């Protein structure tokens, strides 16, 4: 293990970015199948885990949408 | 500085090396491709304890992107409005007059331009 | 299926504040 990190009807969406070593999430949330609309969305954090990233896969217990920058 | 270690053209800070022969290996050499810089792979070559080993340090600075932690020793004073000044605010030096503001900044920003 | 992103995916670009003007960036954007 080399990174940890701990902390305490709508549509969430999301931008994640690798560059430099870096990690960028951005977040934002919207109260409403992709609605037609213009929504803006602020950082939250970017992390500096220095790992390649080709995959990935969300993690469920119904849609989600995926677009590429 | 293609399978190992990366560094960016547009680095900006330091390189620090030292001998260590008293206290005195493994580095890759086979891959499909070099590294992004600031990239780590976790076909492997051990040292010769060829010349004496030294160590190396890399420290790398953020430009105030965030709310400013690692500063030097300086000492602050009380501000002054509706007179030309000095001012330095982290770091970032200037000569002007400093007025109470109306802008409503988010609290991820921290100067205007 | 395959939708359309109608006008998402907006982000700010960094942290600086910016007031009643035209702003050009280049970057990943949607
Ligand atoms: C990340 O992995 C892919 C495939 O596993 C590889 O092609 C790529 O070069 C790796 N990233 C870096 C920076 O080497």
């Amino acid at each position: 293990c080399t990174f940890e990190y701990i902390s305490d009807k709508h549509l969430r969406e999301f931008v994640f970015k690798n560059k430099d070593g870096f990690l960028y999430v951005y977040k934002g949330y919207q109260p409403i199948d992709l609605p037609s609309g213009f929504n803006t969305l602020k950082p939250i954090f970017k992390l500096p885990l220095g790992i390649n990233i080709t995959n990935f896969r969300a993690i469920l217990t119904a849609a989600y949408f995926v677009g590429y920058l | 500085a293609d399978y190992n270690y990366k560094l960016p053209d547009d680095f900006m800070g330091c390189v620090l090396a030292w001998n260590t022969r008293n206290i005195d290996y493994k580095y890759r050499y086979l891959r499909h491709g070099k590294l992004r810089p600031f990239e780590r792979d976790i076909p492997l070559n051990d040292y010769g304890f060829g010349y004496q080993p030294y160590r190396v340090v890399v420290l790398s600075f953020e430009l105030l992107n965030a709310p400013a932690t690692v500063c030097g020793p300086k000492l602050s004073t009380d501000l002054i409005k509706n007179q030309c000044v000095n001012f330095n605010f982290n770091g970032l030096t200037g000569t002007g007059v400093l007025t109470p503001s109306s802008k409503r900044f988010q609290p991820f920003q921290q100067f205007g331009r | 299926t395959q939708h359309t992103s109608s006008m998402r995916g907006v982000y700010y670009p960094d942290e600086i504040f910016r007031s009643d003007t035209l702003y050009l960036t280049q970057d990943l954007f949607l």
